[PDB]
């Protein structure tokens, strides 16, 4: 019987660690896949680490050109929360070079995009069989949100986008019942860019905090409900949270307009932001110009009020260590028996040629945290690999 | 016709699309009689520019988004600057985590600039 | 700049048979973001150029299904599976790796 | 309860990719078996990739002669759809050098031929135990369809042959019930050859499109039903679809006679063809003289009318990539809840010494597609292995 999520998000006071792949550290001898980006999604029986493999293993020669992020060899597989992404325990889910997945209470839905750049298409798997297809409409790179979809009263929702990267695109909200699509509505938003959202249900509205890849330092917000009416805007906080940004004292913030900066306008990184009344637990990378470190900030009235008052801060990586994408998910009632949804987040740490020029491959490793009503401290749970590897020699 | 050491300039226009739609880079491209192609330079919709080094001292390239037009100016034109001049569009981007490139997919008709007295 | 060189300066051909043209660059075209930025363009008699192939391997939209591309590193190839009377023209390669883009010398195709 | 299949085949408009082993590309460092030919078959709970291992792993010295396609070491093994054919997930099914397998709603049935060239015999496994044995009758190479059998109302059907390869043989249709054989009839067909069928059910008839290995460019068709009355003849289409063939504008087609050719007469390749009313979705290689590149062609009235009007074409490998066998299957109502059977097909991509002379071994890799009512584009989802391997050095 279908999984409800018409229940409020839990108030949390600190985030405690839950799992750590150690993928690259084990992969130096073990049979482990090359992954550019992972994510996590939770069913009623377990939570599973999804990831987009690159069809090759670490230290194997077929890992050579794995900086290339779109190819016919990538596939979405899935491993239970915390186990390394190894070759023998990974259950195949989709063929895909950009996907999303989530469990509706009966069976696991996964959306895998494939096909050539100018003519891509998405295949919607449901319990291991392709039930539907969605083709491009502007006939540039089609994308889903690189983290779980949001299921409510048995319908599962997600955002997709087609069009340019450094300029205004087209964005659409989708809705499925037992695989196949039943609704689709376009986001008219002339001032900005909603690429790579991180979404969670909250008391019957799906909330998403996305990635402004054009003229912005600040997160776009999208909020929509049962029959896809929506509100679009920006995370009001007075504290900027994208990767390229000017320091907190220089930024002014806006609720409705993209706020741009000196050299910050054409780039970003995937993040998250849990609303807690009117405050927000906003995650961001410690450095203001590179993907390193990670903070979680509780900004008072940051969801509505251009405030800069950071009430709490945690750190989960220190600034000497490389990081990457981050996203949201929630652990349902079926697991915890709480009368509310527990908010969790994941963090990937990338290693390889985009910054460590001497290694030929590029892979990443996941860490997962969940909210706790008690206060919790921080520490640097970094990936601990020792590059170069034996295939880089 | 253009006489030597004058300032050459040319106008190219866009339609169906608009400038500042689709995020293309607008390009100028040359062809001397009997020879192969050459590349002059790129403008982005928001005015950021790339130039070929051999012509960088001579050139100035600009958009006007209110007119859906974009422009080439070439100072001190020599007789050797005689060519067919083409203007094109090309969509690509290298920053993002999902790069793309759809090379010079649309070309306008050529203008046969003759630089002589 | 990348210096571009392209081996047949004229290629005699005749409808119905396969044909090939090939290209070599003075540095490898493998960009740091993993993609290989090489194109082929076709200029028919009294016309502008036209796009055939927009990265090493990929055909453009609207191009007839008869063309094919291959190669990596420095050496690239254009394949025509069957040549037909609409294929006469001058074929240029191009590279888009560096800040100055450079075109090849231009293989003429002459029916025999 | 037994699995029905007395329901019509689904009308489809294009085929969308479902899975991709990346067997060879992962097998370079991973522990992956050498396989010559795979296939796929679907139960009510899951679909599984079957394959005829050669008792040896890739990149290992016991693969030094795997071009040899019949030996005591071969065995049929089964892995869930899309997972690599690795050593530690593969479930053993049957000692066999040519086999077929299918799920009847209760348990898996699997037929494994073994024994010496001149004296072979088939073992019919049912739920992991040998229930019955079928011996040769012309005492040459006994064979089965290298692809799933067709089960209806509890009975399961398949086509076997015994006799010459470049000359007329003997062909028989079998019918099991809970493992052991109940019936057997011989196909009287003096004009041609029916070696290696691809079968699917359709509204209570079993339809097979086969492999003419003697004096033919064209596919044989066999149609039989509950108590094994049958019709035999040829796929009428004016488009030839064996590997050796003359071009489409030289061929003339026949519904009842083997249409031979200049140099095309003694060889072929396994393939498929879904009927859709009177039209046919016929799959064929792109090249007319070698196993490279793959097409799927919807021919109008091709099943009956010597027509050449291709209404649609898809490509799934381009002509510079090696391909191989291909075969039909269908995904049942118990999985999709549609009131019709979804058609699907698989493609194998062979690599090694028959064409790449320098490598010592020979293996293949699977792609699987399924029909979708929407239009779907094509792409080159090739195998991507950077040969030669380390054992080849
Ligand atoms: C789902 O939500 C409805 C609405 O409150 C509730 O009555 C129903 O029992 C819930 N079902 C489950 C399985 O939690
Ligand atoms: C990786 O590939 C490049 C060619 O693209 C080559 O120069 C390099 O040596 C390769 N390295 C390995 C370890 O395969
Ligand atoms: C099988 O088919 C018969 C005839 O249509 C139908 O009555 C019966 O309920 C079906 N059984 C199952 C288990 O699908
Ligand atoms: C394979 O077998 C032949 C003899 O049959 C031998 O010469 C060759 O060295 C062997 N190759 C390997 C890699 O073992
Ligand atoms: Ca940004
Ligand atoms: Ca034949």
């Amino acid at each position: 019987e279908f999984l409800n999520n018409t229940e409020p998000l839990c108030n949390v006071s600190g985030f405690a660690i839950v799992s750590k792949d150690n993928g690259i550290r084990i992969g130096s001898r073990g049979h482990v896949f090359v992954i550019r980006e992972p994510f996590v999604a939770c069913g009623p029986t377990e939570c599973r680490t999804f990831f987009l493999t690159q069809g090759a293993l670490l230290n194997d020669k077929h890992s050579n050109n794995t900086v290339k992020d779109r190819s016919p060899y990538r596939a979405l597989m899935s491993v239970p929360l915390g186990s390394s992404p190894n070759a023998y325990q990974a259950k195949f889910e989709s063929v895909a070079w950009s996907a999303t997945a989530c469990h509706d209470g009966k069976k696991w839905l996964a959306v895998g995009i494939s096909g050539a750049d100018d003519d891509a298409y998405a295949v919607i798997h449901y319990g291991g069989m392709p039930t539907d297809v969605v083709r491009s409409w502007r006939k540039q790179i089609l994308r889903t949100q690189e983290s779980s979809c949001v299921c409510m009263n048995g319908n599962c929702y997600w955002v997709m986008t087609d069009g340019p990267a450094n300029s205004q695109a087209s964005y659409k909200i989708f809705k499925s019942h037992e695989g196949m699509v039943t609704n689709e509505r376009e986001v008219s938003f002339q001032g900005g860019h909603i690429e790579e959202c991180s979404c969670y249900p909250n008391l019957g509205k799906v909330e998403c905090v996305c990635r402004d890849n054009w003229n912005g330092m600040n997160r776009p917000i999208l909020i929509f409900d049962e029959d896809l009416d929506y509100e679009v805007g920006y995370l009001c906080a007075g504290i900027p949270t994208d990767t390229p940004r000017v320091q907190d004292s220089s930024f002014t913030g806006s609720c409705t307009n993209a706020v741009g900066g000196s050299g910050t306008n054409n780039y970003g990184v995937k993040g998250f932001g849990f609303r807690q009344g009117n405050s927000v637990w906003a995650g961001r990378t410690v450095s203001i110009s590179s993907r390193s470190g990670f903070e979680i900030l509780l900004i008072e009235d940051g969801w509505i009020r251009t405030s800069k008052t950071i009430v709490k801060k945690v750190e989960v990586l220190n600034n000497k260590n490389w990081s990457g994408y981050s996203g949201a998910f929630t652990i349902p009632i079926t697991m915890t028996s709480k009368q509310c949804l527990v908010p969790c987040f994941w963090l990937e740490m990338i290693r390889g040629k985009p910054e460590e020029r001497t290694s030929i491959w590029t892979s990443s490793s996941s860490t997962v945290f969940c909210g706790v009503s008690s206060e919790v401290p921080g520490w640097s749970w970094d990936d601990g690999a020792i590059l170069p590897f034996d295939i880089d020699k | 016709l253009v006489k030597p050491s004058e300032t050459l300039s040319l106008t190219c226009s866009v339609s169906g699309e608009s400038i500042s739609s689709g995020g293309y880079y607008w390009t100028w491209i040359r062809q001397h009689p009997g020879k192969g192609l050459e590349w002059i330079g790129n403008i982005f919709d928001t005015g950021s520019t790339h130039y070929s080094p051999s012509l960088k001292t001579r050139l100035t390239i600009s958009i006007d988004t209110s007119k859906n037009q974009f422009y080439l100016r070439l100072n001190s034109a020599t007789a050797a600057d005689t060519a067919v001049y083409y203007c094109a569009r090309v969509g690509y981007s290298l920053e993002t985590d999902r790069p793309y490139y759809f090379g010079l997919d649309v070309w306008g008709q050529g203008t046969t600039v003759t630089v002589s007295s | 700049d990348i210096v571009m060189t392209q081996s047949p300066l004229s290629l005699p051909v005749t409808p119905g048979e396969p044909a090939s043209i090939s290209c070599r660059s003075s540095q490898s075209l493998l960009h740091s973001n993993g993609y290989t930025y090489l194109d082929w363009y076709l200029q028919k008699p009294g016309q502008s150029p036209q796009l055939l192939i927009y990265l090493a391997s990929n055909r453009a939209s609207g191009v007839p299904d008869r063309f094919s591309g291959s190669g990596s590193g420095t050496y690239f190839t254009l394949k025509i599976s069957r040549v037909e009377a609409e294929d006469v023209g001058v074929y240029y390669c191009m590279q888009a790796v560096q800040t100055p883009w450079t075109f090849g010398q231009g293989t003429k195709v002459e029916i025999k």
